[PDB]
């Protein structure tokens, strides 16, 4: 807290210097919509991953499939930390996400014997949950890199369904403002690059557009 | 209760999928200037290296556009 | 020492740079694997610029062959993806599909086709060619079919025999 | 399930279809109270609340 | 009556699969 | 005596009953059943 | 320019510039010139002693190679022109090592007769 | 028939009054901000 100033040597050009070296340039970048109020895989940086975007199913669904249940629509339950779940799910298995990846790569026997219940056929309809929808879209995205054709995500599974306030915990890693960054401490470029890939047009905590190319205009004046 | 014991008649091939690096192709298409080098001198402030092969006469040319680069008999 | 000639090679590598200076411009090699493997991710940065520069710039004006590209901006479609050519590979092309043309429009996709169009295509590029420098680097380009990785194949595949 | 309460589970790893269970230090007669697992974390509150 | 068996069948798994952390004793 | 190792005993069996249910209901919209 | 970032062209690729001549069909010279710009033969490592010496030959190629102080410095770019049997890369060498005496006999030979005394002899 | 009667005669029919005002600018400028926002949703290139 209280506005830890951060040890990235950003800095804003002067008022003396002229302006060089214009094989890189940093410009303000604004881009057309919001995306902070979005799904997290809904948001800019997963847009090439939005064919990978598992179905949703909803709530009344999973209160029809509560009430009715079908003997090859599995039920699974995603959540990972076994001191943060309270309740069952009703017709659900537990695989964890962060097995899946080891656990699609069994046989049916090894399936059976290292998880106490039979493997979903790949046509059988899958429909995952966890606590924000967070680690049922990866455990998704992990069911469709094998071949299961049928994946489904409840988004918002255990926070919906037993009105619970909980989260997945991700941590999106961001640096600890001592860690001093990569272009700062290298000899890797020359020292004009390094000083205009340094510099930014405005504060640092919005995002900027680093250009590889400038050209003067010479038909204004 | 349970009565009988059953296994199912359809039998499932898993199909093995592997991703592997079986092409080798590249696009060597670019646009510079290659030189025939009797020697080449690159001093930069850390690191300089020299490398000459030998002859009577040598000529010179210099770059000083990013490093210092010395190219004997261009 | 090169038979009639010798070329030296002297590199000296500061003592203020060796913990912030890259592993690529200070390319040490502490161990016999980062031998090896350092040796060979220098082999391919050198061999590309050595073969880069014959069908670019600096090429001969038959070994240099440019493409044509225009996408639509709504219905994403690719339009005239073609090859720029000149008059000596169009003769090449016609000499292709007219003798095609006359073996399968009697028996059997429709009229209008170009039957093996891009093995022709990757062959009209080659057929034009007047280096033979400039020849292996399109065979590399068309699946990495030129010498320098056919024998590296045939290599591995002669000590695999011998093992 | 008595066994898999324990401390002593902690060294052992299980197929979940038919988990084959470890002896105890309970499954032997001459175990007195002291040597107790689930015990000894009773008597540890015990002294402590 | 199969919602209470497969229940019971749901939390025996999930102590099998991942164990909770283990409290404390004092050390002879 | 195998009903719980068929796709309409145990817990399916409510999904058996609404799927018989609904065929009704789906008969009864038309005059199939009604007349 | 962001094209010009990760090599080859880049900005530390020192064998963007040109490569070596590498052939003899310029600059006939003889058996002094040679030994005038032997690296044994100059005065700076003359008198140094406590820095190793490796003495290698190519079995490909047939070319004597001698490499000093890289132990404290191995630097993978050593030899990076080289240009083995028939414009190959240095990675083709499958040099072997010889010692100090059979370095000096083989030397002042040819090529061909560098790879009959390694084939037939010894 | 009818279903497909109208969807021929809303693709080729059009009266005087119409013809005087379906080239305006901001109806054009509407076409175009509609395929560009949604045109996912009614092309036949865009379904692949
Ligand atoms: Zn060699």
């Amino acid at each position: 807290q209280a506005d830890r100033r951060t040890r990235h040597h950003m800095m804003v050009d002067g008022q003396i210097n002229p302006r060089e070296w214009f094989n890189w340039h940093p410009k303000e970048y604004q881009p057309w919509y919001f995306d902070r109020h979005k799904f997290l895989y809904e948001q800019r940086q997963y847009a090439q991953f939005h064919h990978l975007l598992c179905h949703q199913v909803y709530l009344k669904d999973m209160l029809h499939l509560m009430r009715y249940p079908e003997p090859y629509t599995h039920i699974i339950d995603c959540r990972t930390s076994t001191q943060k779940m309270h309740r069952w799910v009703p017709h659900s298995l537990w695989l964890p996400r962060d097995e899946v990846e080891y656990a699609l790569q069994l046989s049916a026997d090894e399936f059976l014997d290292m998880y106490g219940f039979r493997k979903p056929d790949k046509s059988d309809d899958v429909i995952l949950l966890s606590h924000n929808g967070i680690y049922s879209e990866q455990a998704g995205w992990e069911w469709k890199k094998q071949f299961f054709q049928h994946v489904y995500n409840y988004r918002g599974g255990t926070n919906e369904l037993f009105g619970e306030s909980y989260s997945d915990m991700n941590v999106s890693d961001v640096l600890s403002p001592w860690k001093g960054p990569f272009p700062q401490s290298g000899v890797f470029v020359d020292k004009w690059s390094k000083r205009k890939v340094l510099t930014r047009t405005g504060p640092f905590d919005r995002q900027y557009e680093m250009q590889d190319f400038a050209l003067p205009d010479l038909e204004l004046e | 209760m349970f009565l009988i014991h059953f296994v199912h008649y359809k039998t499932i091939l898993q199909k093995y999928t592997f991703k592997f690096k079986h092409i080798f192709l590249s696009i060597d298409k670019y646009n510079s200037l290659f030189f025939n080098i009797s020697g080449i001198l690159i001093w930069l402030n850390i690191i300089h290296i020299n490398i000459i092969l030998i002859k009577y006469s040598f000529f010179i040319l210099i770059n000083n556009f990013e490093y210092l680069i010395i190219l004997i008999s261009t | 020492d090169f038979g009639h000639n010798l070329m030296i090679h002297r590199e000296y590598i500061s003592k203020r740079c060796r913990d912030r200076v890259s592993f690529e411009l200070s390319a040490l090699s502490y161990s016999n694997l980062e031998l090896r493997r350092g040796q060979e991710h220098l082999a391919g940065i050198m061999n590309r610029e050595r073969r880069g520069v014959s069908v670019g710039a600096s090429g001969a004006p038959d070994d240099q062959v440019q493409m044509q590209t225009d996408v639509d901006a709504n219905s994403r479609e690719v339009l005239s993806a073609r090859y720029l050519f000149n008059e000596r590979r169009l003769q090449f092309c016609d000499r292709f599909q007219n003798f095609f043309q006359s073996k399968l429009e009697n028996s059997a996709n429709g009229h209008e086709k170009q039957h093996l169009f891009s093995l022709m295509e990757a062959c009209a590029v080659i057929f034009g060619c007047e280096t033979e420098a400039a020849r292996e680097t399109y065979y590399r380009m068309f699946l990495g079919l030129d010498s320098e990785t056919l024998l590296e194949e045939d290599e591995a595949l002669r000590n695999r025999i011998a093992d | 399930r008595l066994r898999l309460s324990r401390r002593t589970v902690a060294n052992y790893v299980g197929l979940i279809n038919s988990p084959e269970v470890f002896d105890d230090e309970s499954d032997r007669p001459e175990t007195r109270w002291s040597q107790d697992t689930f015990f000894r974390e009773c008597a540890y509150l015990s002294e402590k609340f | 009556w199969e919602l209470s068996r497969d229940e019971q069948l749901f939390w025996e798994r999930v102590e099998l699969i991942r164990k909770g952390q283990v409290a404390s004793i004092g050390s002879s | 005596c195998g009903v719980n190792a068929y796709e309409f005993g145990g817990k399916y069996a409510r999904t058996y009953a609404y799927a018989f249910e609904k065929a009704k209901k789906e008969l009864e919209a038309t005059a199939a059943s009604g007349f | 320019s962001r094209s010009t970032v990760f090599g080859p062209g880049s900005l530390y690729s020192f064998t963007k510039f040109g490569s070596f001549n590498r052939s003899p069909t310029n600059c006939t010279l003889n058996k002094r010139m040679k030994d005038i710009f032997r690296l044994e033969n100059q005065k700076h490592i003359r008198n140094d002693f406590d820095r190793e010496r490796r003495y290698r030959m190519c079995t490909k190629c047939g070319i004597t190679t001698v490499t000093i102080n890289f132990n404290n410095v191995p630097s993978a770019r050593v030899g990076l022109w080289g240009r083995c049997a028939d414009d190959k890369d240095y990675t083709h060498h499958r040099m072997v090592d010889i010692t100090q005496r059979e370095y000096e006999v083989l030397r002042e030979s040819p090529v061909e007769k560098r790879l009959n005394w390694w084939r037939y002899e010894r | 028939l009818m279903d497909e009667v109208e969807d021929s005669l809303r693709k080729f029919q059009t009266y005087r009054s119409r013809f005087y005002e379906w080239g305006r600018a901001v109806k054009q400028f509407d076409f175009i901000e509609f395929r560009r926002r949604n045109g996912w949703l009614y092309d036949l290139h865009l379904m692949k």
